[PDB]
């Protein structure tokens, strides 16, 4: 039995150069090549892109972002080549110490890197999230996109910004660095009593293991229904086929109720958003207003 | 009560409004829910069924509102087996030609996808300038086989899905001359030929036809999609 | 009671065991042979678990744990309230999901669909299965399984992880997050992909899906497509079970050390292994 996991006989014809809309034509790229190793998953089509201002200046603040950590890191590997690739994962460009508080005066070796390198990523990401509403915009769509986009962008700004603020020390953002961001968040757990006792923490966990519960399903139960044609899943939404009637059944007779076409991608935006929104919530309150989570938990 | 409490227990109120409304909004099709005799049910469950919402279909197509009147609009050749509910309907003819069952199809609109510049989505590739096969086993010109092991036909066409760039049937020539679609996700192309477990040889003229060569309609695809899939339970007796 | 579309797909067949024996429902649920089996298991696990709350001396379901064997039992069995309860749970456990995978098979059959659903929940089984069978068999002992309670499950995973130092630098663990975090983003995406082409701005008409390629090709230059979002989906989320499933089996049974250890083959390459500067020099 044929499963539809690769495609069996890939088709192509004419590149798509996409819809028109209000789309400014002018900063769209030319067609890429066709991928036939991408072709056997999913779309074979490269391209086009649209590059604006925004995407420029996102592009390019994100890459001074990385080029800041990047000659940090050869500086740490003293210039050796051979350094910089046997302790690539090591290296870290570490905020100002506490001494410099919310300070911007911190010496370029003692946290001034990390305070240029973290206005860089500011602008890349920021400009990067206009960029997802404009382009939604630009095609008469909805925002739903930019919106789930401030899930994330709401911990990252937690992360970094807002709760070291409220902290009063930019020392209490986390570093730049492969293993040295994985050390610091280990680290917040042990300063702070546990996370596992944070109740947005545990929040935040249920909805990922939720949505990699919740695409599961979703996944293989269009993939079920695809003999059916159900993975034109808009078409679905304003005329009924057969394929949402037995994708809604078979969870009916499974576990009680079903969704529709349209609202089981209601399910998976607020199961996949809840994560980081729950997130951020649980960072925020650690050290601003609960110091240990344990203890706190014992009494609630 | 510091601000954690206040936060979480917040939180709390606020999944629950999120729940409610969206248990609701998955109550757009389907819902009331009726007694086995067509009647609305007394228990309609503890969420109450959504206010109205309107598409705007493009392609001046109209436009839908949900929930409404709901309707099967064919009929369903079905019996009860029991006088309480919960047990089966048996079907009371050929539940493969009556569509009923796993051969099941919709009443959607009989007319074609449109793609996004109001063009059909699906066309046979002897009418779609320019595509062809490009990576894979082409299967134009090689036998079909059904479940019993015996010819069914050639495969003539593929039908492809133009936006996507994808194959979704193949068409294929039976003996009489006259051809079907069949639904790409049914078929397994090999080397020397394209079997189709779900259906036998003899059973492929069964499948529904189309009424033009060049195009296939939303209701078109639902029969014959429904009538293959339905073969996986009603043909398995002269499945080797 | 019946959704609008539903009876025309009541019809009899289907069932893997019983034939028309147990082909029925009750309300919306398709009970079936495994149906009734995993009743059964359920059953009898949950009367187990209020067992050995009673002999907890507790009813509040935050403070009820049903804890393995001791080390000192081994893989042998060991009586209902040291450690026998989790054991007979663990077997009840394991009944109710295989079960569960079975009935859901019977559903699909019914229906003339795909079986991908029952074959994706058997992957979240197996990495149950690892950490309360496979892995505790392979050390040599069920205690090395993880505690059934809402709490003490936690404290498990903690306990396991700190014992190989920071269970982060597990290249597996690794992996596994990096799946489920690339699920949960593509999980984001793609619903509110299709809710913003189903429910466009005011005074627009709905969408085509050709409004989703263009509106991703132009802004990150590619779209998977509507059926290859699903694949992923599907893969991102098995994967990243998979991957789980493979950090555990390796700890305490191939490895012992603390994973940050098992890094230092690429630090010390007996070239670069000496040269003097960076961090590790
Ligand atoms: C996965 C790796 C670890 C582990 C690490 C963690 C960590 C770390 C956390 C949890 C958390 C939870 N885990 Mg645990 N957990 C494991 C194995 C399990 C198993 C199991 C049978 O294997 C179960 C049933 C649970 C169940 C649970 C829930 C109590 C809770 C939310 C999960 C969730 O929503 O997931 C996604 C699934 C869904 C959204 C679907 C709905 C699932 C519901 C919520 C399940 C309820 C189970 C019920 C309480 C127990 C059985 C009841 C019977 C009727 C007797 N864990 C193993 C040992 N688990 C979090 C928590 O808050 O714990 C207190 C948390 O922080
Ligand atoms: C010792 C370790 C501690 C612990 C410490 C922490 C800390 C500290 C944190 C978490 C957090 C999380 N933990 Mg915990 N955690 C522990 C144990 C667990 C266990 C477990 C099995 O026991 C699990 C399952 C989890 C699970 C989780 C997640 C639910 C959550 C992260 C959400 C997310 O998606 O972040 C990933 C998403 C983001 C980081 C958002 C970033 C998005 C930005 C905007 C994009 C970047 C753009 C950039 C330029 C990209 C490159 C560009 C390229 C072109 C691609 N933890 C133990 C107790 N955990 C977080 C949380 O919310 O806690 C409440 C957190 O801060
Ligand atoms: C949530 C708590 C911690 C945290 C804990 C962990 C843990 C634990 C792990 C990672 C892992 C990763 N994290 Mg981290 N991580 C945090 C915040 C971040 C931020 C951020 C914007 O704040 C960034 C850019 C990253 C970036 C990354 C990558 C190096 C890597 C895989 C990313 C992924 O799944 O991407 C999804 C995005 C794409 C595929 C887009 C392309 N982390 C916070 C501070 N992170 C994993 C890893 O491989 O570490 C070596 C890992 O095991
Ligand atoms: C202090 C703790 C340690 C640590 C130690 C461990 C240990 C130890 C383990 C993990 C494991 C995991 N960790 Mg770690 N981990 C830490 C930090 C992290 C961080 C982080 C941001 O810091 C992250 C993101 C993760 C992420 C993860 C995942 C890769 C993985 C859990 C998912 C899984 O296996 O699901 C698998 C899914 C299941 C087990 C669910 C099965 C469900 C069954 C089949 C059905 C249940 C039905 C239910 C009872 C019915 C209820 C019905 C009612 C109607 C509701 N860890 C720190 C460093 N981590 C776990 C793992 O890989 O396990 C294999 C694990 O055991
Ligand atoms: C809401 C929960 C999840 C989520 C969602 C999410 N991420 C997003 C979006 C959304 C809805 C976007 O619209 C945006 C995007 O364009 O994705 C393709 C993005 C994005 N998420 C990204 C990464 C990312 N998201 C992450 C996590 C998550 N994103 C959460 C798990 C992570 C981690 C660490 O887990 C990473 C590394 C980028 C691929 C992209 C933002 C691109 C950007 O800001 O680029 C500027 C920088 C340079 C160009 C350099
Ligand atoms: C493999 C990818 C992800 C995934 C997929 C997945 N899960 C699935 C499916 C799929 C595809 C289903 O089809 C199936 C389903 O029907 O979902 C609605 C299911 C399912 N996933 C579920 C839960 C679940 N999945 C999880 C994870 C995942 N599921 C993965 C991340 C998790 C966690 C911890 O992350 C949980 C908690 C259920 C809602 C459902 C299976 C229901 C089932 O099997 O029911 C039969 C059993 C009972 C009704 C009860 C039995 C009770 C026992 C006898 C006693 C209790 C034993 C247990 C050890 C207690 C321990 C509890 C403590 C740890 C607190
Ligand atoms: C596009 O197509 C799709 C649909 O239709 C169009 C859908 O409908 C769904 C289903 C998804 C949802 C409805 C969203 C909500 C689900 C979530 C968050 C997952 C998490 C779900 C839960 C926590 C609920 C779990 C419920 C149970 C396990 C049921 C409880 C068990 C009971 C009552 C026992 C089972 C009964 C029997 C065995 C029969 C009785 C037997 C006897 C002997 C008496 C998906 C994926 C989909 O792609
Ligand atoms: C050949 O190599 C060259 C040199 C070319 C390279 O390019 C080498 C480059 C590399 C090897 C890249 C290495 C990169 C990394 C290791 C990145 C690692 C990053 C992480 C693991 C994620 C950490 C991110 C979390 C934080 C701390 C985010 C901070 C963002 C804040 C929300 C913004 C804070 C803003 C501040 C403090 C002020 C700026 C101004 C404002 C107005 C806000
Ligand atoms: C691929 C190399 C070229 C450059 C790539 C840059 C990075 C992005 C890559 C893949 C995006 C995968 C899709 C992630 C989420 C898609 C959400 C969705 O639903 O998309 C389906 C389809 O595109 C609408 O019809
Ligand atoms: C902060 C995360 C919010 C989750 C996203 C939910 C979106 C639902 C609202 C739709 C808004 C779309 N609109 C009207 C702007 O086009
Ligand atoms: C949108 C889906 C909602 C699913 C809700 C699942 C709730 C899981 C309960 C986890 C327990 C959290 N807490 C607060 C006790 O740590
Ligand atoms: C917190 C998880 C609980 C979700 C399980 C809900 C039960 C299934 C839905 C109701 C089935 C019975 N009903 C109401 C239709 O008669
Ligand atoms: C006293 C206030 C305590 C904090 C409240 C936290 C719960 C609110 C979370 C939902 C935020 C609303 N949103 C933007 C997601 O729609
Ligand atoms: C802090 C919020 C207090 C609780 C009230 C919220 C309950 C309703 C939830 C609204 C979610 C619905 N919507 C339309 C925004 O998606
Ligand atoms: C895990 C969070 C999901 C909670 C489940 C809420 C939905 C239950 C709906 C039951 C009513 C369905 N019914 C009978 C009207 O079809
Ligand atoms: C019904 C299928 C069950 C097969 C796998 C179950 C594994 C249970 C692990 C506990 C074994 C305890 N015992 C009886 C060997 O002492
Ligand atoms: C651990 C239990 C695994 C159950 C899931 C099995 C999924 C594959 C289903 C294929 C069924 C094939 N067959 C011959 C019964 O039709
Ligand atoms: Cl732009
Ligand atoms: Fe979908």
């Amino acid at each position: 039995e044929y499963q539809n996991i690769f495609t069996q006989v890939q088709v192509r014809g004419p590149a798509d150069l996409g819809m028109t809309e209000d789309v400014n034509l002018a900063n769209r790229s030319g067609v890429g090549p066709f991928s036939t190793l991408l072709g056997w998953f999913g779309n074979a089509q490269l391209g086009p892109i649209y590059l604006g201002s925004l995407g420029v200046l996102s592009l390019f603040s994100g890459l001074m972002w990385f080029f800041t950590i990047g000659i940090w890191f050869w500086y740490q590997a003293g210039w050796n080549p051979a350094v910089f690739l046997r302790d690539l994962f090591f290296f870290s460009l570490e905020p100002p110490a506490p001494e410099y508080g919310l300070s911007f005066a911190a010496p370029l070796k003692e946290g001034g890197l990390w305070l240029i390198a973290s206005f860089f990523m500011f602008v890349a990401v920021w400009s990067w999230w206009g960029r997802t509403y404009l382009r939604a915009q630009a095609l008469g769509m909805g925002k739903h996109t930019a919106w789930a986009f401030l899930s994330a962008i709401w911990l990252w700004m937690v992360l970094g910004f807002i709760r070291p603020i409220l902290m009063g020390s930019w020392s209490e953002a986390v570093p730049y660095g492969i293993f040295s961001h994985l050390d610091w968040t280990n680290n917040f757990s042990l300063v702070h009593g546990n996370l596992h006792y944070n109740p947005f923490h545990g929040l935040s966990i249920a909805f990922l293991y939720g949505s990699a519960l919740l695409f599961a399903m979703h996944g293989a139960t269009i993939l079920a229904v695809s003999r059916f044609g159900g993975e034109r899943e808009l078409e679905q939404i304003a005329d009924r086929g057969t394929a949402a009637e037995r994708a809604a059944l078979f969870w009916r007779w499974t576990m009680g109720f079903n969704a529709t076409m349209e609202g089981i991608h209601r399910w998976a935006i607020w199961m996949a958003v809840l994560v980081t929104l729950t997130g951020g919530i649980g960072i925020l309150l650690s050290g601003t207003v609960v110091d240990n989570w344990y203890v706190w938990g014992q009494n609630h | 009560f510091d601000l954690a409490s206040l936060a979480i227990y917040s939180f709390w109120i606020f999944l629950a409004g999120l729940i409610y409304y969206l248990q609701t909004e998955n109550m757009r099709e389907g819902y009331p829910l009726e007694n086995e005799d067509g009647t609305p049910a007394a228990n309609q469950g503890p969420f109450p069924l959504p206010k109205p919402k309107t598409f705007i279909l493009p392609h001046g197509r109209g436009t839908l509102t949900v929930p409404g009147p709901e309707s099967e609009d064919r009929p369903i050749a079905l019996a009860r087996t029991a006088v309480s509910e919960g047990f089966p309907h048996a079907p009371t003819g050929d539940p493969m030609k009556d569509g009923v069952g796993p051969a099941s199809w919709v009443a959607r609109r009989d007319l074609p996808e449109l793609d996004g510049h109001g063009h059909n989505k699906i066309k046979p590739m002897k009418a779609a300038a320019g595509f062809h096969v490009s990576a894979g086993k082409n299967p134009i010109g090689l036998p079909v086989r059904g479940c019993d092991l015996e010819i069914a036909g050639k495969v003539v066409d593929i039908w492809v899905d133009i936006p996507e760039q994808m194959a979704r049937f193949l068409e294929v020539e039976l003996k009489d001359g006259s051809t079907r679609l069949l639904p790409m996700q049914m078929v397994k192309v090999q080397s020397n030929r394209v079997h189709v477990n779900a259906l036998s040889s003899d059973l492929f003229a069964g499948i529904p036809t189309i009424k033009s060569p060049t195009e296939v309609t939303l209701l078109e695809e639902d029969k014959i999609c429904g009538y293959v899939a339905g073969g996986l339970m009603y043909a398995a007796p002269k499945r080797k | 009671a019946l959704l609008s579309f539903e009876r025309k797909y009541r019809v009899p067949g289907g069932t893997l065991v019983g034939g028309n024996l147990f082909d029925f429902w009750v309300g919306p649920f398709y009970v079936g042979f495994f149906g009734v089996a995993t009743f059964f298991f359920a059953a009898l696990g949950i009367i187990l678990i209020a067992w050995s709350a009673v002999l907890q001396g507790t009813w509040n379901p935050q403070l009820i744990s049903v804890y393995p064997p001791a080390l000192e039992y081994g893989l042998g069995g060991a009586p209902l309230a040291k450690g026998g309860l989790w054991q007979i749970i663990t077997i009840c456990a394991t009944g109710a999901f295989v079960s569960w995978a079975l009935r859901e098979v019977e559903i699909c059959r019914k229906l003339g669909i795909g079986y991908h659903i029952p074959f994706a929940f058997a992957f979240a089984i197996l990495a149950y299965l690892t950490l309360v069978l496979f892995r505790p068999v392979m050390m040599g002992a069920w205690g090395y399984a993880f505690p059934y309670g809402i709490w003490t499950h936690l404290d498990w995973v903690s306990n396991t992880g700190y014992t190989y130092g920071n269970f982060h630098y597990n290249p597996a663990h690794m992996i596994a997050i990096t799946f489920f975090f690339t699920n949960a983003l593509a999980l984001a995406l793609h619903g509110a992909l299709v809710l913003s082409a189903a429910n466009p701005e005011k005074g627009k008409e709905m969408r085509t899906p050709d409004h989703e390629d263009t509106f991703f090709r132009d802004l990150v230059g590619y779209s998977i497509g509507t059926l290859g979002i699903h694949r992923l989906g599907l893969l991102l989320s098995l994967s990243a079970v998979f991957f789980s499933a493979l950090c555990m089996i390796i700890t305490g049974t191939i490895w012992f050390d603390q994973w940050v250890d098992w890094w230092q083959w690429w630090v010390k390459l007996p070239w670069w292994a000496n040269i003097p500067g960076g961090i590790n020099g």
